[PDB]
């Protein structure tokens, strides 16, 4: 299976430089070119540059002076590094493959790594209970989530009992507070008759803060 | 419209 | 850099009809157009290259055509997973640029909400601050009111509201209106209510509880 895992996401202070790996498998850095190409607010997606199997480089012109990208073909990884970001800067960058070795059609993609620029500090959220009751228990059915707050800087990651929970399960779209950091809340919805009998915890992981919490979900 | 980094989807 | 132009902006179809998706580009590029998918919280798939050939292990609804200038993306038939965003790639120049993007909404019957209100857990208010949760769930369409009253107090400007993006599924959203206060504020007070107005409720419904 031909994939592309990159490093996770992460604050980048102003006029600092980013650093994202690219590790592949399912085919060889010496037959293919790996491409990187990034989604921003402002200009959408935009192809940055390439290195190619025998190691050329083409940078895409704005980013002739501050990118560089360099592999290790032993190791299967690709290394990208663009120096002196700014806000604009923030993006979702991404390691991509095409479907032959010299082309651009991209059929392969990391799974994207957010990159906030700004000069606040990192933040692991606190985790509290989002508890059933009566008054979230409607027809047999009850609804339970967790709130995930006060962290910096996005993104978060959440599920219920380690993966094996997905069918009605909300993760809500961060906010920023006037604190400025975000907030979510996950919410599930489940039987009523299975509170008592199941456990239900939500998995919490802020990847930029190394915070991983489970927290367990109970009616009051 | 915009691109929206936390659920990677345009945006009106 | 070739500037693509993708129009509209926003498509929203019912399910089951076809739809076409447009990519135009300020300068000849051939045939030299690539289509992609973005799903909701989703890295791009590459659906159709060179304007119409196929990529294996994409469904054959998936079409498009064109050359030159004027390019199309087709969908013959609509499913509720086909929400998502959808991009045109040029690569006839150097560098590749992409379009900006045209968002596919699905059409759906109306779906009142099911409204939950969950007070503070006691271990946020060991920290000095009270969120007060309230779920819309599985609705449609996108537009809700939430009106929060504390002790027949409206609040305004203390609360957020997100939604998530539509379901695959159902075609449905779901909605959290979140009331902040300080420990101090919720301490001094009882009744918490949210109320919800909705195009599928025949007349507003209302959650709420009694602090303790
Ligand atoms: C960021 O600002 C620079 C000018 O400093 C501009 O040239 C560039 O296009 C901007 N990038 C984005 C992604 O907005």
């Amino acid at each position: 299976q031909v994939q592309l895992k990159q490093s996770g996401p992460g604050l980048v202070q102003p006029s600092q430089s980013l650093s994202i790996t690219c590790t592949v498998s399912g085919f060889s850095l010496t037959n293919y070119g790996v491409h990187w190409v990034r989604q921003s607010p402002g200009k959408g997606l935009e192809w940055l540059g390439v290195i190619w199997s025998g190691g050329n480089t083409d940078y895409n012109t704005p980013f002739t002076s501050r990118l560089s990208i360099n592999k290790d073909n032993s190791k299967s990884q690709v290394f990208f590094k663009m120096n002196s970001l700014q806000s604009n800067d923030t993006a979702i960058y991404y390691c991509a493959r095409a479907l032959t070795y010299y082309d651009y059609e991209f059929a392969y993609w990391g799974q994207g790594t957010l990159v906030t620029v700004s000069a606040a500090s990192t933040k692991g959220p606190s985790v509290f209970p989002l508890a059933p009751s009566s008054k979230s228990t409607s027809g047999g059915t009850a609804a339970l989530g967790c709130l995930v707050k006060d962290y910096f800087p996005e993104p978060v990651t959440v599920s219920w009992n380690s993966g094996a929970l997905t069918s009605g399960v909300h993760t809500f779209p961060a906010v920023l507070q006037s604190s400025g950091l975000y907030s979510l809340s996950s919410v599930v919805t489940v039987p009523s008759s299975s509170l008592g009998t199941q456990t239900y915890i939500c998995n919490v992981n802020h990847k930029p803060s190394n915070t991983k919490v489970d927290k367990r979900v109970e009616p009051k | 419209c915009q691109h929206d980094l936390s659920t990677r989807r345009l945006k009106c | 850099d070739i500037l693509l132009t993708q129009s509209p902006v926003i498509l929203s179809v019912s399910p089951g009809e076809r739809v076409s998706f447009s990519c135009r580009a300020s300068q000849s590029i051939g045939t030299n157009i690539h289509w992609y998918q973005q799903r909701t919280n989703g890295s791009p798939r590459l659906l159709i290259k060179y304007a119409s050939e196929s990529i294996s292990g994409i469904p054959s609804r998936f079409s498009g055509s064109g050359s030159g200038t004027d390019f199309t993306l087709s969908i013959n038939s609509v499913e509720s997973e086909d929400i998502a965003d959808y991009y045109c790639q040029q690569n006839n120049n150097w560098p590749t640029t992409f379009g900006a993007g045209t968002k596919l909404e699905l059409k759906r019957t109306v779906a009142a909400p099911s409204v939950f209100i969950f007070p503070p857990s006691d271990e946020q208010l060991k920290s000095g601050t009270a969120s007060v949760v309230c779920l819309l769930n599985n609705f449609y369409p996108r537009e809700a009111k939430v009106q929060w009253k504390v002790d027949n107090a409206l609040q305004s400007g203390n609360s957020q509201e997100s939604v998530t993006e539509q379901d695959s599924k159902d075609s449905t959203y779901s909605l959290s209106s979140t009331l902040t206060l300080s420990k101090a504020d919720y301490e001094k007070h009882k009744v918490y209510a949210c109320e919800v107005t909705h195009q599928g409720l025949s007349s507003p419904v209302t959650k709420s509880f009694n602090r303790g």
